[PDB]
């Protein structure tokens, strides 16, 4: 991941 | 010519943040970054405006008064900054200095806010097209193609369509929209206001729900700053926070520590800010904003 990653939920 | 005593200003602070004891940190908003690229937008304005005409017209140009006196008045304000502070400025969680990285903040908004105004140097805040329909019919109707309104005359408009309860709401909406901190909300910064709080609808309730009484809510932050404050709270996983994201302007960042204790952030994309909370809180990730234990139940904005 970078700085901003994915939502933890989907 | 008032634009070069703002370029002496900004340099000043400049030179004046490059003193390596401060060890700052390359991560926007990077004031040694924002304000170059400032002057240089600035640049790119002038040579634009070619001629003494095209000068005198933008001389003329409201928001661009407004602009570069903030810009003169902010970097002023700057310079008070580490004239008062002297010491207290190199370290590292002074007063002074989180004073400077909200100034920072400022700097960054407001850089932004004139690459959005003048797109490539020219001037098209007559032009800026409000991102949602609901919010752009209420500008039109009261504005037209104003750029930017003085706060009282956007309050009394927006008063109108959306009533403010008191003073002290009044207070607490002008900060969180006046991004730029001039007393004046620009086309853009309510475009901002706007995307973050949506739906149009119900947007006074939607920022009462979200940010007046919510704990989790944190105005002018930065990514470091999120990060170093969830740290306190790294045992206890589902801890987060959120604020405006410094890089995606009209987007929220939320900080969250997991369960293996990193703090991880994330932006909404499609998702609006409350659903995103939800879901959050229903799968364990936001779970205790700020670190508490009261978390506000947002389904209502459903
Ligand atoms: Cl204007
Ligand atoms: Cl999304
Ligand atoms: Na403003």
């Amino acid at each position: 991941l970078q700085r901003y990653s994915s939502d933890p939920t989907g | 010519r008032t634009v070069e005593k703002t370029w002496k200003l900004m340099d000043k602070v400049v030179r004046l943040c490059q003193n390596p004891k401060l060890q700052l940190k390359n991560s926007p908003p990077y004031i040694l970054d924002i304000l170059p690229d400032t002057y240089q937008h600035l640049r790119l304005i002038l040579s634009k405006y070619d001629d003494n005409q095209k000068l005198a017209q933008l001389s003329e140009n409201e928001y661009f008064k407004i602009y570069i006196d903030s810009l003169m008045k902010k970097s002023k304000r700057a310079i008070r900054l580490f004239k008062e502070g002297k010491e207290r400025m190199y370290e590292e969680q002074s007063q002074d200095r989180r004073n400077l990285t909200k100034l920072s903040l400022i700097f960054s908004h407001m850089l932004a806010e004139i690459k959005a105004i003048f797109p490539n140097g020219q001037f098209q805040g007559d032009n800026f097209r409000i991102t949602k329909a609901d919010a752009a019919e209420f500008w039109r109707k009261f504005f037209g193609d104003k750029t930017i309104v003085p706060w009282k005359v956007f309050r009394q408009c927006l008063h109108e369509v959306h009533q403010i309860s008191s003073g002290l709401e009044a207070m607490a909406l002008k900060s969180t929209i006046d991004l730029t901190c001039n007393d004046y909300i620009s086309v853009f910064e309510f475009d901002i206001f706007t995307r973050l709080f949506q739906p149009w609808g119900s947007i006074l309730r939607n920022w009462n729900f979200l940010a007046v009484t919510h704990p989790g809510y944190m105005a002018f932050l930065t990514y470091d700053e999120v990060k170093a404050r969830l740290q306190k709270y790294s045992t206890k996983p589902g801890s987060y926070i959120f604020r405006l994201s410094c890089t995606r302007l009209g987007q929220w960042a939320i900080g969250y520590v997991t369960g293996d204790g990193n703090i991880l952030q994330t932006i909404p994309h499609n998702k609006p800010l409350f659903q995103a909370l939800i879901d959050g809180s229903r799968e364990g990730f936001y779970l205790y904003p700020d670190g508490r234990s009261y978390n506000p139940d947002l389904t209502g904005l459903a």
